[PDB]
C-alpha cells in the first residue's frame, strides 16, 4: 500500500512537526497515526503546513516519548468516529475509541469529525416551544425546539446542575436519542453522569440505550479538548440526517471549546488577540455552531452550557456565542447566595419564543408584567437604603412585597439537587406556571407570606405551605 | 412541489450515472483520447504565434 | 550589475552578489563546473559531513574544508572565496541553495525556461519566446509523447454547478 | 416545459475553449486561511486568485519572495505545492436592478436557489467615496415608522445613523421596522419616494439569516430589498469584505436617480473579521488587538453613503450600522470610532426595555446631526413643543416617588411627560405613517391627553386612529399629500379631538 510515512522533526508541547516526502504530504485536518510502546496509538491532527515537505501537526494525547525521526503514518482522511445505533450507551473518546471497557464499537460506517455546515437554502425555521419543567424557564425565556440553548453562568453558580436536571425530565421522555458530549469537564463529573443514566433507563447495558456518551474532560492535553466538540457532534448529526430523528446534543461546557484552541495557538505561529485569545475566535466558533442546527431532514436541540470567566459577560468567549443561540439562560452570582435555586435571571435571560404570536396573548401579558415589576424594584431599593421605608407610598409598598414573593416562587427544587436541598423534586407544567403567576399579580395571594412560595411548585404547593407553617 | 422534486431527482440521478460512465471509459486505455490531446496542444500554440 | 531575475531577496542574495564580480574577463563558464564539485563531496560521501549540522567548526574545522575543496578539487579563480564567506557567517548548512541559484542565472539570460505539458519543454536559446515555442511544439508532439486529469476535472465541476 | 434538462445540457457543452495561457504561481505554505503563494509577479494588489482545488483567494500582502493571499474557503483543499491561477481583475461584485428579490453572498453568487441574477454592471468593492462638490444637503425625510424616531432623532436620505446598544435591547429591531415601512411608497409609481433596502447580515448564524428573510416575504417587503448573506462559518476574508460588497451594489441606485438604504448588521462583527486576517499575515497590531487602519476601515465604507446633488442624478444612500456594545459602555474602542464618523447615533439601553418602553430609545443620549432640515413640515410643528416638554420631565423625574409634595408646576410636567412617553411606544412590526403620527403627537402636546389615565394610554391610541379614518378622513389625507399644516388644518384638528375626548 502507498502509506504516507513521515518523520518527526520537531516536538514542543502539543504541536509536533512531521516531515514527509515531496508530493505525498497530507492535507489539513488529517489524522496521523504513530506507533508507541503500548497497544494504543498517538493520534495527531494536521493543523497547518510550514513548507519544505513538512507540516505542523497537533497531537491529541501525551507527547512524551516521541524522538526525532520516528515513523508517522497518515490515515488519508480525517478523525473517523463511530456513528449509528452502536454508539448509544458506550463511552466514546475524541478519536472514536471505547473507554467503557465493553469491547469495540461494532459500527458499519465511520464518518469524519471535520465536515462542512449547512447552506442557507437547507435551513428550516421554526417557532415551537419546549417545556422544561422549571417555573422560571416556562415563563421568562422559553426554550425553542430544535434550536441552540445557552446556559451562561460563572464558577459555582449552577451550570452543571442545570444541564443534569433538564436531561432527567425532557431527554428521558423524548422520541429521539440524546448525545451527551462533555468537553472540558471534570473527572468526577463523568463517572456520576453515567451511573445516574443507568438507574433511570437512559443507558441500558443489556437492553436499548438512547444517549451517546463522549468522553474528554480536562485531564488530557489541549488537542483532545478542542477536538471533543467535533467528535461528539458527528454522531448526533447522523441520526438527524440519515435516520431523521430529533437529536439532543448536551455540551458541558461550551466555553471549553474556545479556550482549548488558544492554548496551542501560541506555538502554532499565530499572534494573540484580546485577553490572551486567538485571532480565529469568530471563525472557529461559527464553523461548529452552524452545523448543529435544524435542517429539512431533522431537528437538533442543542443544550450547551457557557462558562463566564469570573462572572463577566463582556469576554471574547461569552459575547461571541450569544448571537448563535435562540434561548439564553444567563445566571448571576448574586441571586445564588440569597437562596434562589437555581439563580435564574428574570431580566438578563432572553429568547426568540417570548412573543404574543407563539405563546399566545395570555402568556405574553404575564411575561411583560413580571419583568416590569422586577425591574421597578431595583430602582426603589436604592432609595430605601438612604431614606428608608417612609418615602414609599401605598403603591410603592405593595410593589416591594409582590416582587419578593415572585422571585422565590420561580425557584423550584430540582430532582438532581436533592442531596444539597433535602426536599423532594417538583416539576411544574407550562399551564400551571402561567396560571399561578397571573393570580399573584392581580391581588389574589397578597395575604400569604413570602416563605410559602419559596422552594415550592405551582399554585397548589403555595397554598399548602402557608397553612402548615401557621400551625 | 412534488413535480419539481421528481424532476430534480431524475436529473440528479441521470447526471450521476453519466459521470460514472465517462470515468470508466477513460480508464480502459482509450486510444482516441490520447491522440486527440497531442493534436490539440499543437494547434493552440500555432494560433498565438 | 543586477540582472532582472529577482530570486527572493534575503536567501537568494548570496549567489547574486558574487555573480557581479565573477562576470568579468570571461569567468562565468568555469564557475558552473566548480560549484558542482563542492556539493557532491559533502553529501554522498559520509566523510566531510561531520560539521554540516554541528555548531562547532570555529576556524579549525571551518577553514580546512574550504582549502581541501579548492586546492585538490577543481578551483583556481575566485571559487575559494565563496566558501569563506559562508563559514564565518554560519551559512555552511545550506550549500545546496547557493549552488542552485548560480545555474538559474545562466539559463535565463541565455535560454528559455518554464514548461508546457507532460514533461519539460525544449528551452531554446534563440531570441523571442513566440517564434521558438511554435517551432518546437510541432516537432515534440510527433516524436514521442506517450501521453500517460486536468481536462476531466474541469468538465465534472461544470456539470455539478448547473444541477 | 418539454424536456427542460436538454436545454441546459446543450448550452453548457461548449464553453471551455480558450484556457491555454498558463496561470500564475504556486504555493509554499498554507494555514489558518493564509496561503503563501510563491510567484505571480504580474498580480496586482487586492486581486482575485484561484487555487487548483477550486477555492478562491485575494492577494493582499504582495511581498518580494512570496505573496500572501487570503483564501475564502477551507484550508483543507489547499496543500504545499498546489498550482495557483490569477484572475487578472480586482475584487468586484455584481450590481444592478436584477439583484432585488434574491439573497446573494459576499462575492455576488446567489444562494437563495432562484436561478441566475441579471447583473447590469460590475463594480469594485474598494471604491472611492463622494467628494465635497458632488454632495448636497439632507432635505429628504426617511420614514422609519416609529413615533419616537420620527420626532426626536429624525434621520434623512444621505446621512449615517448608528444603532448602538447592548445585547438584546433594540438593535436589529429598529432597522427591520424602517425597511418594512417603505411599502406605501415603493408600491406606487413615484421613483423618488421609494427606498431600496440593503440588509447586510455579517457575523450572524445560519438560523438568524433564514428567519429574517422569511418575515419580510410575508409582508411584501423582500421584492425590493437586497440581502447580503455573510455567516460566521465561512472564512475571515468573506466576512470582512461584506461591508465593501454590499455598498457597491446599493450605489447603483443612488447614481441613477433612486434612493437606497444599507443596514450593516453588525458593525462590531465586521471589525473582528478584518483583524483576524491581518494578524495571520505577519503584521504589527495596535489597540484592542487591531491593525493600524482600524479607524480608516469603517470611515471609508460609511462616507460613500451620501446624498448627491441635482447634477449627479439626485439620489442618496442611507447607512444604518449597528454597533454592538459590551455592557452599555458607549466610549470603547470600536464604539467611539463609529460614533465619531457618523452623523448621529441611536442608543438602546437594557434597563428601559424591561420597563415598558418599546423600543428602548433614550431621548437624552440619541441625537441627529441633520436636525429638522430632513423632516416633513407637518410633523415638525408637533415635534418642536414635544422636545422641550420631554427634556424638562427627564430631569425632574426623581420627584415621582413623592406625589404628596407636588406643586402646581410639578404636577403638570409629570402628567404630560408620562403620557407622551407611553404614546410613542409601538409594538413589533407595527409601523405608522406620517399622517397617523401627527394626530397622536398633537393631542398629547396640547393637553387633550392629560385627563385620561396612565393605563388607558394604550387603548386611546387605537380608538383615536380608527375614529379619525371614518369621521374626519379629509384631515388625514391632506396632511400626507401636502406635508404641512396651514391655518385651516389647525382649527379642524382641535375640534375633532375635543369631541372624541368626552367618551
Ligand atoms: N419594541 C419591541 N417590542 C417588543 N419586542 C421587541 C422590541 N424590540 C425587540 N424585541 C424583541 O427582541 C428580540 C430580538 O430583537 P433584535 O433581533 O432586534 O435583537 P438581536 O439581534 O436578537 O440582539 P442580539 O444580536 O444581541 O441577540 C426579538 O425577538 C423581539 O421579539
Ligand atoms: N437547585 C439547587 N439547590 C441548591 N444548590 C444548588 C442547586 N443547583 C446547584 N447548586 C449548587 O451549586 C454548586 C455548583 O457546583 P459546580 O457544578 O462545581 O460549579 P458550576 O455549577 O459553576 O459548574 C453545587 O455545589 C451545588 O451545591
Ligand atoms: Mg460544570
Ligand atoms: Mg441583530
Amino acid at each position: 500500500a502507498g502509506p504516507a510515512s513521515g518523520k518527526i522533526r520537531a516536538v514542543i508541547g502539543a504541536v509536533v512537526d512531521v516531515q514527509f516526502e515531496q508530493g505525498e504530504l497530507p492535507a489539513i485536518l488529517n489524522a496521523l497515526t504513530i506507533d508507541q510502546g503500548n497497544n494504543q496509538k498517538l493520534v495527531l491532527e494536521v493543523a497547518q503546513h510550514l513548507g519544505e515537505n513538512a507540516v505542523r501537526a497537533i497531537a491529541m494525547d501525551g507527547t512524551e516519548g516521541l524522538v526525532r525521526g520516528q515513523t508517522v503514518v497518515d490515515t488519508g482522511a480525517p478523525i473517523s468516529v463511530p456513528v449509528g445505533r452502536g454508539t448509544l450507551g458506550r463511552i466514546i473518546n475524541v478519536v472514536g475509541e471505547p473507554i467503557d471497557e465493553r469491547g469495540p464499537i461494532e459500527c458499519k460506517q465511520r464518518n469524519p469529525i471535520h465536515a462542512d455546515p449547512p447552506s442557507f437554502v437547507e435551513q428550516s425555521t421554526e417557532a415551537e416551544v419546549l417545556e422544561t419543567g422549571i417555573k422560571v424557564v416556562d415563563l421568562l425565556a422559553p426554550y425553542a425546539r430544535g434550536g441552540k440553548i445557552g446556559l451562561f453562568g460563572g464558577a459555582g453558580v449552577g451550570k452543571t446542575v442545570f444541564i443534569q436536571e433538564l436531561i432527567n425530565n425532557i431527554a428521558k421522555a423524548h422520541g429521539g436519542f440524546s448525545v451527551f458530549t462533555g468537553v472540558g469537564e471534570r473527572t468526577r463529573e463523568g463517572n456520576d453522569l453515567y451511573r445516574e443514566m443507568k438507574e433511570t433507563g437512559v443507558i441500558n447495558l443489556e437492553g436499548e440505550s438512547k444517549v451517546a456518551l463522549v468522553f474528554g474532560q480536562m485531564n488530557e492535553p489541549p488537542g483532545a479538548r478542542a477536538r471533543v466538540a467535533l467528535t461528539g457532534l458527528t454522531i448526533a448529526e447522523y441520526f438527524r440526517d440519515e435516520e431523521g430523528q430529533d437529536v439532543l446534543l448536551f455540551v458541558d461546557n461550551i466555553f471549553r471549546f474556545t479556550q482549548a484552541g488558544s492554548e496551542v495557538s501560541a506555538l502554532l505561529g499565530r499572534i494573540p488577540s484580546a485577553v490572551g485569545y486567538q485571532p480565529t475566535l469568530a471563525t472557529d466558533m461559527g464553523l461548529l455552531q452552524e452545523r448543529i442546527t435544524t435542517t429539512r431532514k431533522g431537528s437538533v436541540t442543542s443544550v450547551q452550557a457557557v462558562y463566564v470567566p469570573a462572572d463577566d459577560l463582556t469576554d471574547p468567549a461569552p459575547a461571541t456565542t450569544f448571537a448563535h443561540l435562540d434561548a439564553t439562560t444567563v445566571l448571576s452570582r448574586g441571586i445564588s447566595e440569597l437562596g434562589i435555586y437555581p439563580a435564574v435571571d428574570p431580566l438578563d435571560s432572553k429568547s426568540r419564543l417570548l412573543d404574543v404570536s407563539v405563546v399566545g396573548q395570555e402568556h405574553y401579558d404575564v411575561a411583560t408584567g413580571v419583568q416590569q415589576t422586577l425591574q421597578a424594584y431595583k430602582s426603589l431599593q436604592d432609595i430605601i437604603a438612604i431614606l428608608g421605608m417612609d418615602e414609599l407610598s401605598e403603591q410603592d409598598k405593595l410593589t416591594v412585597e409582590r416582587a419578593r414573593k415572585i422571585q422565590r416562587f420561580l425557584s423550584q427544587p430540582f430532582a438532581v439537587a436533592e442531596v444539597f436541598t433535602g426536599i423532594e423534586g417538583k416539576l411544574v407544567r407550562l399551564k400551571d406556571t402561567i396560571a399561578s403567576f397571573k393570580a399573584v399579580l392581580e391581588g389574589k395571594y397578597d395575604h400569604l407570606p413570602e416563605n410559602a412560595f419559596y422552594m415550592v411548585g405551582g399554585i397548589e404547593d403555595v397554598v399548602a405551605k402557608a397553612e402548615k407553617i401557621a400551625a | 412541489r412534488y413535480e419539481a422534486q421528481v424532476r430534480q431527482h431524475e436529473q440528479e440521478q441521470l447526471a450521476s450515472t453519466v459521470i460514472s460512465k465517462v470515468q470508466s471509459e477513460l480508464q480502459n486505455a482509450k486510444f482516441q483520447d490520447k491522440v486527440l490531446a497531442q493534436a490539440v496542444e499543437e494547434v493552440e500554440r500555432l494560433f498565438a504565434k | 550589475i543586477k540582472p532582472p531575475v529577482q530570486l527572493f531577496g534575503l536567501d537568494g542574495t548570496y549567489a547574486t552578489a558574487l555573480f557581479s564580480a565573477s562576470a568579468k574577463d570571461s569567468s562565468i563558464e568555469k564557475t558552473f563546473q566548480s560549484v558542482q564539485k563542492l556539493s557532491s563531496t559533502i553529501s554522498k560521501d559520509a566523510k566531510v559531513a561531520q560539521v554540516l549540522s554541528n555548531p562547532a567548526l570555529s576556524l579549525n574545522s571551518r577553514k580546512e574544508v574550504v582549502s581541501v575543496l579548492s586546492k585538490e578539487l577543481k578551483l583556481e579563480p575566485v571559487v575559494s572565496n565563496l566558501l569563506t564567506v559562508l563559514a564565518e557567517n554560519n551559512r555552511l548548512s545550506l550549500f545546496d541553495s547557493i549552488a542552485k541559484q548560480f545555474s538559474v542565472l545562466n539559463d535565463a539570460y541565455n535560454g528559455v525556461v518554464e514548461a508546457t505539458v507532460v514533461s519539460a519543454k525544449p528551452l531554446d536559446s534563440k531570441i523571442l519566446n513566440r517564434l521558438t515555442k511554435s517551432i518546437t511544439n510541432s516537432k515534440y508532439v510527433g516524436p514521442g509523447k506517450t501521453l500517460k486529469a486536468s481536462k476531466v476535472n474541469k468538465l465534472n465541476k461544470v456539470l455539478s454547478e448547473t444541477i | 416545459p418539454t424536456e427542460v434538462s436538454s436545454i441546459l445540457e446543450s448550452k453548457i457543452r461548449g464553453v471551455s475553449d480558450e484556457a491555454n495561457l498558463d496561470e500564475t504561481g504556486r504555493v509554499l505554505s498554507v494555514g489558518d486561511g493564509i496561503a503563501r503563494v510563491f510567484g505571480l509577479n504580474n498580480c496586482q494588489a487586492e486581486e482575485l486568485v484561484e487555487f487548483a482545488s477550486g477555492v478562491k483567494g485575494m492577494a493582499l500582502n504582495l511581498e518580494p519572495g512570496q505573496v500572501g493571499i487570503v483564501l475564502f474557503g477551507s484550508d483543507r483543499e489547499v496543500k504545499e505545492g498546489e498550482i495557483v491561477k490569477r484572475t487578472g481583475k480586482i475584487v468586484d461584485v455584481p450590481i444592478g436592478p436584477g439583484m432585488l428579490g434574491r439573497v446573494v453572498d459576499a462575492l455576488g453568487n446567489p444562494i437563495d436557489g432562484k436561478g441566475p441574477i441579471e447583473a447590469t454592471g460590475y463594480a469594485i468593492a474598494q471604491l472611492k467615496a463622494p467628494g465635497i462638490l458632488p454632495r448636497r444637503s439632507v432635505f429628504e425625510p426617511m420614514q422609519t415608522g416609529l413615533k419616537a424616531v420620527d420626532a426626536l432623532v429624525p434621520i434623512g436620505r444621505g446621512q449615517r445613523e448608528l444603532i448602538i446598544g447592548d445585547r438584546q435591547t433594540g438593535k436589529t429591531a429598529v432597522a427591520l421596522d424602517t425597511i418594512l415601512n417603505q411599502k406605501r411608497w415603493n408600491d406606487g409609481n413615484d421613483e423618488s419616494k421609494k427606498l431600496y433596502c440593503v440588509y447586510v447580515a455579517v457575523g450572524q448564524k445560519r438560523s438568524t439569516v433564514a428567519q429574517l428573510v422569511q418575515t419580510l416575504e410575508q409582508n411584501d417587503a423582500m421584492k425590493y430589498s437586497i440581502v447580503v448573506a455573510a455567516t460566521a462559518s465561512e472564512a475571515a476574508p468573506l466576512q470582512y469584505l461584506a461591508p465593501f460588497t454590499a455598498c457597491a451594489i446599493a450605489e447603483w441606485f443612488r447614481d441613477n436617480g433612486k434612493h437606497a438604504l444599507i443596514v450593516y448588521d453588525d458593525l462590531s462583527k465586521q471589525a473582528v473579521a478584518y483583524r483576524q486576517l491581518s494578524l495571520l499575515l505577519r503584521r504589527p497590531p495596535g489597540r484592542e488587538a487591531y491593525p493600524g487602519d482600524v479607524f480608516y476601515l469603517h470611515s471609508r465604507l460609511l462616507e460613500r453613503a451620501a446624498k448627491m446633488s441635482d447634477a449627479n442624478g439626485g439620489g442618496s444612500l442611507t447607512a444604518l450600522p449597528v454597533i454592538e456594545t459590551q455592557g452599555g459602555d458607549v466610549s470603547a474602542y470600536i464604539p467611539t470610532n463609529v460614533i465619531s464618523i457618523t452623523d448621529g447615533q441611536i442608543f438602546l439601553e437594557a434597563e428601559l426595555f424591561y420597563k415598558g418602553i418599546r423600543p428602548a430609545i433614550n431621548v437624552g443620549l440619541s441625537v441627529s446631526r441633520v436636525g429638522s432640515a430632513a423632516q416633513v413640515k407637518a410633523m415638525k410643528q408637533v415635534a418642536g413643543s414635544l422636545k422641550l416638554f420631554l427634556a424638562q420631565y427627564r430631569e425632574v423625574a426623581a420627584f415621582a416617588q413623592f406625589g404628596s409634595d407636588l406643586d402646581a408646576s410639578t404636577k403638570q410636567t409629570l402628567s404630560r411627560g408620562e403620557r407622551l412617553t407611553q404614546l410613542l411606544k409601538q409594538k413589533q412590526y407595527s409601523p405608522q405613517a406620517s399622517e397617523e403620527q401627527v394626530p397622536v403627537i398633537y393631542a398629547g402636546v396640547n393637553g387633550f391627553l392629560d385627563n385620561i389615565p396612565i393605563e388607558r394610554i394604550p387603548e386611546f391610541e387605537e380608538q383615536f386612529i380608527a375614529y379619525l379614518k371614518a369621521n374626519e378622513g379629509d384631515i388625514l389625507e391632506a396632511i400626507r399629500t401636502k406635508g404641512e399644516l396651514s391655518s385651516e388644518l389647525l382649527d379642524k384638528l382641535k375640534s375633532a379631538t375635543e369631541t372624541f375626548v368626552a367618551t
